[PDB]
RNA sequence: CCGAGUGUUACAGCCCCCCCGGCAGCAGCACUCGCCGAAUCCCGGGGCCGAGGGAGCGAGACCCGUCGCCGCGCUCUCCC
RNA sequence: GGCGGGUCGCGCCGUCGGGCCCGGGGGGCCACGCGCGCGUCCCCCGAAGGGGGGGACGGCGGAGAGCGCACGGGGUCGGC
RNA sequence: AGAACUGGCGCUGCGGGAUGAACCGAACGCCGGGUUAAGGCGCCCGAUGCCGACGCUCAUCAGACCCCAGAAAAGGUGUU
RNA sequence: UAGCCCUGAAAAUGGAUGGCGCUGGAGCGUCGGGCCCAUACCCGGCCGUCGCCGGCGUCGAGAGUGGACGGGAGCGGCGGCCCGGAGCCCCGCGGACGCUACGCCGCGACGAGUAGGAGGGCCGCUGCGGUGAGCCUUGAAGCCUAGGGCGCGGGCCCGG
RNA sequence: GGUUGGCCUCGGAUAGCCGGUCCCCGCCGGGGGUCCGGUGCGGAGUGCCCUUCGUCCUGGGAAACGGGGCGCGGCCGGAA
């Protein structure tokens, strides 16, 4: 199974023309002429009888409802959340220093580490320093400033990805009684692990942050609108 | 209706020379691109030899 | 002595114009020649509003029409 | 002895056209049964009215199998 | 007051002409996005809050946008 | 001689470039680039109307825009001792909705309106023939309602 | 209903602004020589706070007023 053979430039067009193609594939000498289970049988399983019993599983309902809708009509691809695309600005690229402005947070200056698997990008201005811990964000609630930190061979850990985080929720109970679901009044003690996890890595960009000089009180900062400071008058 | 002259393929479920046109094209202009860009350097780098 | 400001007839001893012979290498270009254009044309991106509505010529289908047209690549040869 | 009209011939023009051709001394092509015989055209050879090649064929002599993809593809879904 | 040709009003909302039968644009099912027509963009009042271009003009009665809603002969060493 | 301004230029309630107001213009002439919006134009959704049709094949077995057999001769593809022949559903007995045909489905263009003319009313009122094994003193008609809705509307259903 | 306040020359415009030896008006102000800056940088295209998460440990620069006051008392300042 060879790669695609057929360099693009333009988005589903291919360099190389058909016949072209038909040369490098060597198609000229690979051209050709030549050319269930429905179960199995169950033992018998008693005293007089024989006749192994039938070719059924998976038999027919017990139940139709009183209507049914008809079929969809397919249309095209319109593929997954899973699967889609990800998509980074070109004004974010790891250890840019970011602005949160939606959050819990709502203006602490976070340090940018990786973009995640699925679109929300991994981020940490360091614990230390704000009181933001490893907490994804999302693209475009944040703010890319101009100024970054050089932490392109610091280290990231695999184990932690999209499913680490994530919340948690299991609703077996369904009887009306006055709690509320019995772990919804409970902050998170699991972060046990999540310490530790941090500490590989609050303990390895504080170096890089104490390198250039007025940075941890920028990161230690928060960001405001206070009176003529106008954005689109503003270098972020 | 989709609209032809804004996306592909549906320019050449009707005009199937509309591809070979196109990176007929894309190709020459990449080239013509190459042969101004290296001719701005080579020549002002023999500029910036004398000097 | 130097410098400035005026007024004369004066034609290189600032310059400018018109000619007869040139070069660099030519840019509708160092935003005034901006002209007029694209089978002589394409690429990429941001804002907004919208999402209306039993396709299987095959298998005699069976959890389950990722299906038609259209453009595309991979294997049923081999080597690096 | 001057001023035009039609025709012939000469050299000179133009990213001319005829896919032309015609023998010779890198880029593009929706173009690909070696063996031979069905015509057509061209190249050869000493002859001089024959064979040996090549190019292309709107016709016959030589001349099947889909396998899983991906998709600017018959009006949006998320297996967020 | 009376005819000719065409359009309109009557039967016809809508944008504009401040106002309105007939002017000027445009004709109309119920809505969203886009763009314009006539007209406009100091503030009523949406939009020139353009570093708009060249000139003309001083009124002790200035001027100010089809229909259209106020002026003439004559004159001024007023200014161009 | 002709542009602007001035004289010529007087009317009755207080008053009209629409007003406020404007004089490096918010005036007049010649023009530029932006920009503002109609029921107009374009793209989309829906309603109706007109036009042109589709579907009796509910045919999970129909497979059909040229098909037969069956004889005399031929090549490919199938199972060899270079000679050879129909298999009619099945391991699953299964397979959504639909066509009030006066109903359903598709596609395209259109939609102003007086006088006037037609069509539809599952709009409404009163009585009659039929019919709902209708409905009710465990509450009919009528009337009231900041109650719940439905229909483009005429109107209607329900709750108290 | 609002998401920090500016606690102030006169004004000129074919001209203004600042700093300053000497000559005069009860230790302030008016005049002139002199020096500046001036598409205003002693610049509301600005300036003071600030975009201050708090705290702890623990060193340098700065800093000798303390700064928030429900203290206490006194002064004179401000009549559009
Ligand atoms: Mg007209």
């Amino acid at each position: 199974p060879h790669c695609s053979r057929n360099p693009v430039l333009v988005r589903g067009i291919g360099r190389y023309s058909r016949s072209a193609m038909y040369s490098r594939k060597a198609m000229y000498k690979r051209k050709y002429s030549a050319a269930v289970l429905a179960t199995v049988t169950k033992p018998v399983g008693g005293d007089k009888n024989g006749g192994t019993r039938v070719v059924k599983l998976r038999k027919m309902p017990r139940y139709y409802p009183t209507e049914d809708v008809p079929r969809k009509l397919l249309s095209h691809g319109k593929k997954p959340f899973s699967q889609h695309v990800r998509k980074l600005r070109a004004s974010i690229t790891p250890g840019t220093i970011l602005i949160i402005l939606t959050g819990r947070h709502r203006g602490k200056r976070v340090v940018f580490l990786k973009q995640l698997a699925s679109g929300l990008l991994l981020v940490t201005g360091p614990l230390v320093l704000n009181r933001v811990p490893l907490r994804r964000t999302h693209q475009k609630f944040v703010i890319a400033t101009s100024t970054k930190i050089d932490i392109s061979n610091v280290k990231i850990p695999k184990h932690l990805t999209d499913a680490y985080f994530k919340k948690k929720k299991l609703r077996k109970p369904r009887h009306q009684e006055g709690e509320i679901f019995d772990t919804e009044k409970e902050k998170y003690e699991i972060t046990e692990q999540r310490k530790i996890d941090q500490k590989a890595v609050d303990s390895q960009i504080l170096p890089k942050i104490k390198a250039i000089p007025q940075l941890q009180g920028y990161l230690r900062s928060v960001f405001a609108l206070t009176n003529g400071i106008y954005p689109h008058k503003l270098v972020f | 209706k989709k609209n032809p002259l804004k996306n592909l393929r549906i320019m050449l479920k009707l005009n199937p020379y509309a591809k070979t046109m196109r990176r007929n094209t894309i190709l020459r202009q990449a080239r013509n691109h190459k042969l101004r860009v290296d001719k701005a350097a080579a020549a002002a780098a023999a500029l910036q030899a004398k000097s």
